[PDB]
């Protein structure tokens, strides 16, 4: 299971380019496909979305008709096409896993990255602060506020916490607020009542420190957190 | 969002589509060879601890599909029920290593769940007889009935009374058995080891079985 | 000589019979005498899964309560959710008689035997995002007939040639060989509390195993025919078992006996699989007339019928208690409520 | 078959010791497990509409 | 006396639900062929609930008191209907062709595909045939003044020419006759020499050919005799092509097995 992009450069406004991520060690036929973006000094935001069979496929409200989003399935290779560059489309980009089916962990694999550089009514998600100072040893706690309930009348309460170590690509920690990842230690945990959430952590050693963020998944525009760094 | 599982669902329905036209294009069959009776020649069809031996093999743009059995112990009275939808049964037979034929033959007819198959029976090995004959086949010992026996027919040129008379003693003693029941019906070959019209003669019965089957579904007969 | 020793034998089985039956006091009838009948059960259809190209031959719930699998002659295992009706995996598998299929207790594997002697084993819950087999255990010389989990480790397997067995999935080794029958065992059912196991085969006996020690413990008999299903008492001291000979009766365990019967004069077709409620009150058996019935456990009164165009194969109560499914030679599941 | 019969000989001695109990406690206790769990059967008494996943 | 009739709008009316729905809902029969059935039975269905109330008021006192405007509404909607049918029938016996002649490769040349594509062209061509000869008077042009004297004598029914009349002969009954004709010809020789094939196909063939020679006959006939026949024997042939309608699920859905189901 590895993805590798390529791509990106410095290019001027007005002009257009063609990203990829190249998927290789797993089933590609299978899996949605995301775009997601991380400005330089900023949290992530949401790009586009492709599903396994090409049948659904979504934009960001920022731009919607200068993006366009497809894939490859024999030769496993998925493309960004991208037209009349402003100069806000000059961050990174990140191609991201995801499998939808009962019981199953989306969000769960991030690629690398990749650098580019150019010369209303949805939920709005909003962390309570953007630093913490600690010590290793003892129990820390993280904060995040909802403008409007998530739980659906299914009974799933759609939270992701990904905690982006400082230095390489983002992970996953907890999905649907309450559930662990596979290869994460047993000292993380979750808890929210509909509208506010919290994060805790057990104990503390040198791999936690890091931007922790807070993203929902209830309906298509996705707003992520701002970030919360561990200063050690 | 569960419209990414419904995709999912939908996705898995498109290919089990596909999957249900390949099957409902092809013919299955089972072969019930004996134990001494040479059916590892019978199954050299290249030329068109483990259980079922599954082999291929198409004869003018239709695709069969042969299940010979492996090593289910000796009794058949369980497993059987698997095979109550195939299109033919195909025995091989060796021309007193007969009285025991003839009985797992009548034990494979009258079955319930073998009320609606047709038996496409080989007699495999027609040179043994032959040259019994010719030197050794003291039947009348064994079968008392072949002395009081004779034929018209259509016998084969270059032979002997007596060997034709074996024959198709043979074969009414298959006949018979087939005859005392009309929902199926015998077909009964003289093949041999080393043929070449085997598929040939499993083709021919295949349609007339299976059109025998569209004549019943629309009462034209 | 080996009269003398067969006399002897003999001499026993004498003893066995005559000290079990001067035991009883009273049937199993008379003493549910006081007791309210449940009355008329109906139970109404609630969704009906598609999507099976041919006959089916097994399915087991999950411990989850909401999925459930399912296989068929095609060479098919379907995994579905039994909320939403949708489909969750669809393995195919290389071998197209099939005649069992099991779930694993922690919901990470499902493994499936047929008519060419080997139990495979198949890991739902890997880093790619596809279904491989992780296992193939190869021994026995019969059909396989019934396979059940006990970890993510230990499966038993019951056979075609007369044994059961005991295996060990990453050695992938034979531990245990439970010998003793005479014919072709059919189906085998664990306990709750995982020491033992019961079995039943087609010489018209079933008989208790102990998995540790590997030997037999007692054995029941009274069945005209084969035996065709078995299943377990929620509570660990009984079983009820179904025959060719429209037939289901209930024995004790540690009583070692035969309790009350379960018939009619209204059925003639065999009875293919059976199956408890949670608070053990209704026995369900599946039968062979298109029909299945639902018995009063504790009085022998037929109180509701589930009515398929064709056989009734399976059956399956989940772990909770919330509803039935079942499946058939036409095709189609059905779930009960 | 002297041995095989040994073998058999063996099976029916070690089955003989067992111990047994009376068939009216053996059958007591299955009506009390019936009875203390009888409230906790969805199946047996129908449970209202809503708490039902399987409604519709 | 004019209640006699109102028994055939019944049968109309019972005939088709009945195939209908015993082909809606089951799940045995899902099978392609029944899906022909399916289609024949609405066809059958749509012609009698809405076409035969109108035949009604126009044979009981000879008049068409609804306007100039429904009458071409009407005569077209017959013609689609009446077209759909016999197109349904012609269908049904190349597909039975296709069975009993070669067998082997029965279920590989007639899947759930090549149906729908028969379902479709058998309901959407006489729409549009039927509309275009018309609404566009393609009918009785260059004859218009017969028909205006006959309206004025205001009775609706068909007028055709000389060349319409046998366009729409030719592109109607021959057609579908002749290819139900050839085909229960060769069954009849493969059923009698591979093994009563007679006592069902007669039927079937002279059912269909009583039902309809006599009325494309006259109409074919009408335009060189010129016009004499009285419009009694015309309203008898309609009468006569519309026992057509009730009698097929008898034939085809119920000489059956599933027919007895
Ligand atoms: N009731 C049938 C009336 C009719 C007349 C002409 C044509 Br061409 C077809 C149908």
């Amino acid at each position: 299971v590895q993805l590798v992009e390529s791509g990106g450069g410095l290019v001027q406004p007005g002009g257009s380019r063609k990203l990829s991520c190249s998927a290789s060690g797993f089933a590609f036929s299978s899996f949605g496909m995301h775009w997601v973006r991380q400005a330089p000094e900023k949290g992530l935001e949401w790009v586009a979305y492709i599903s396994s069979g090409s049948g659904t496929i979504y934009y960001a409200d920022t731009v919607k008709g200068r993006f366009t989003i497809s894939r490859d399935d024999p030769k496993n290779t998925l493309f960004l096409q991208m037209t009349s560059l402003r100069s806000e489309d000059t961050a990174m980009y990140y191609c991201v896993r995801s499998i939808y089916y009962y019981g199953s962990s989306p969000f769960d694999f991030w690629g690398q990255g990749t650098t580019l550089t150019v010369s209303s009514a949805d939920i709005v998600m909003t962390q309570a602060t953007s630093s913490v100072p600690v010590t290793p040893g003892e129990s820390v706690s993280i904060s995040c506020r909802s403008s409007k309930s998530l739980l659906h009348s299914n009974g799933n309460t759609y939270l992701y916490w990904f905690l982006q170590r400082p230095g390489q690509s983002p992970q996953l920690l907890i999905y649907r607020m309450s559930n662990l990842a596979s290869g994460v230690p047993d000292r993380f945990s979750g808890s929210g009542s509909g509208t506010a959430f919290t994060l805790t952590i057990s104990r503390l050693e040198a791999e936690d420190v890091g931007v922790y963020y807070c993203m929902q998944h209830l309906e298509y525009p996705l707003t992520f957190g701002a970030g919360t760094k561990l200063e050690l | 969002e569960d419209k990414a599982a419904v995709e999912r669902s939908k996705m898995i329905e498109k290919q089990l589509q596909k999957d249900k036209q390949v099957y409902r294009r092809t013919l299955r069959l089972l072969l019930l060879g004996a134990d001494n009776s040479g059916k590892s020649t019978i199954v050299k069809q290249m030329r068109i601890t483990s259980g079922i031996f599954e082999t291929k093999f198409q004869v003018d743009k239709v695709n069969f599909h042969m299940f010979d059995v492996g090593a289910q112990r000796d009794e058949r009275r369980k497993w059987i029920q698997c095979f109550n939808d195939v299109t033919a049964i195909i025995f091989v037979v060796d021309s007193n290593r007969l009285q025991e034929a003839l009985n797992d033959f009548k034990s494979i007819w009258n079955n319930r769940w073998l009320r609606t198959i047709s038996v496409i029976l080989f007699l495999n090995k027609q040179d043994l007889l032959a040259e019994k004959v010719l030197a050794k086949s003291k039947i009348e010992d064994y079968f008392p009935e072949f002395a009081r026996y004779t034929t018209d027919a259509t016998p084969e040129p270059g032979e002997d009374p007596r060997v034709t008379r074996a024959k198709y003693f043979i074969r009414k003693e298959f006949v018979d058995i087939s005859t005392a029941s009309g929902r199926h019906i015998c077909y009964p070959h003289f093949t041999c080891a080393v043929d070449t019209e085997n598929a040939r003669r499993i083709f021919n019965d295949c349609k007339d079985i299976i059109l025998q089957m569209n004549l019943r579904e629309y009462n034209l007969v | 000589e080996l009269d003398q020793l067969r006399q002897e034998a003999e001499q026993l089985k004498n003893q066995i019979r005559d000290a079990r039956k001067a035991c009883a006091d009273a049937t199993l009838s008379q003493i549910t005498n006081n007791i309210d009948p449940v009355g008329r059960i109906q139970m109404r259809t609630r969704r009906t899964l598609r999507g099976h190209l041919a006959k089916i031959y097994a399915m087991h719930w999950g411990t989850d309560s909401r999925l459930l699998v399912s296989a068929s002659q095609d060479g098919k295992l379907i995994i579905w959710d039994s909320y939403t009706t949708n489909k969750v995996h669809a393995i195919p598998l290389r071998s197209s008689w099939v005649m069992t299929c099991a779930y694993a207790p922690s919901g990470n594997y499902v493994a499936c035997g047929g008519l060419d002697n080997i139990c495979s084993i198949y890991n739902l819950k890997t880093r790619e995002g596809n279904v491989r087999v992780s296992r193939e255990l190869a021994g026995h010389t019969g059909y396989l007939s019934c396979c059940r989990f006990l970890d993510d480790n230990q499966i038993v397997t019951s056979s075609g040639d007369t044994t059961c067995a005991l295996w060990d999935i990453e050695t992938g080794q034979q531990t245990t060989t439970f010998t003793g029958h005479t014919g072709d065992v059919m189906s085998l059912s664990l306990a709750p509390d995982t020491r033992l196991f019961v079995s039943g085969a087609c010489d018209a006996s079933a008989k208790l195993w102990d998995v540790r020690e590997g030997m037999c413990r007692q054995t029941f008999t009274g069945h005209e025919s084969d035996i065709n299903a078995i299943c377990f008492f929620p509570n660990g001291n009984a079983f009820a078992t179904g025959s060719d000979d429209a037939t289901c009766r209930l024995f004790d365990l540690r009583a070692d006996q035969e309790l009350m019967t379960y018939s009619h004069d209204n059925i003639i077709c065999g009875i293919t699989s059976v199956s408890f409620s949670k608070s053990g009150r209704l026995l369900l058996a599946g039968y062979d007339d298109f029909n299945c019935n639902v018995w009063d456990a504790l009085k022998a009164d037929r109180a509701g019928v589930l009515a398929h165009d064709n056989r009734v194969s399976c059956l399956g109560v989940t772990d909770d208690g919330m509803a039935v499914a079942t499946g058939s030679w036409d095709s189609f599941l059905k779930i009960w409520n | 078959s002297i041995a095989q019969a040994r073998k058999l000989v063996e099976q029916l001695k070690m089955e003989a010791n067992i111990d047994r109990i009376k068939v009216s406690k053996a059958a007591a206790d299955l009506m009390a497990y019936c009875e203390a769990h009888a409230k906790e059967d969805p199946l047996l008494t129908p449970v209202p509409a809503s708490e039902n996943p399987f409604r519709e | 006396l004019y209640s006699l009739m109102s028994l055939i709008i019944l049968a109309t009316l019972v005939g088709n639900l009945i195939v209908i729905i015993s082909i809606s809902h089951f799940k045995q029969l899902h099978t392609p062929t029944n899906w022909l059935l399916h289609s024949m039975a609405i066809v059958d269905f749509l012609l009698g609930c809405l076409i035969m109330p109108c035949s009604m008021v126009r044979t009981v006192e000879r008049c068409w008191y609804f306007g100039e405007i429904l009458c071409k509404v009407h005569t077209s909607t017959d013609i689609m209907l009446s077209s759909a049918s016999i197109f349904h029938l012609a269908f049904i016996s190349i597909d039975r062709y296709c069975a009993v002649c070669d067998p082997l490769r029965y279920k590989a040349k007639i899947n759930i595909s090549t149906i729908l594509v028969m379902i479709l062209v058998s309901w959407s061509l006489p729409a549009v045939y039927a509309f275009g000869m018309i609404f566009l008077e393609l009918n009785l042009k260059g004859v218009e003044e017969l028909y205006r004297s006959q309206v004025s004598d205001g009775g609706c029914s068909p007028f055709f020419s000389k060349v319409s009349g046998v366009l729409a002969f030719m592109t109607s009954f021959y057609i579908p006759g002749s290819v139900m004709l050839f085909v229960y010809y060769r069954i009849y020789f493969i059923a009698k020499g591979q093994a009563k094939a007679a006592k069902t196909l007669g039927i079937m063939v002279g059912v269909f050919l009583v039902c309809w020679c006599p009325f494309f006959l006259c109409t074919v006939l009408d335009p060189f005799l010129g016009y004499v026949i009285p419009p009694s024997l015309n309203d008898a042939l309609y009468w006569f092509g519309y026992l057509n309608s009730a009698l097929n699920p008898m034939v085809y859905a119920f000489f059956y097995p599933w027919f007895r189901r």
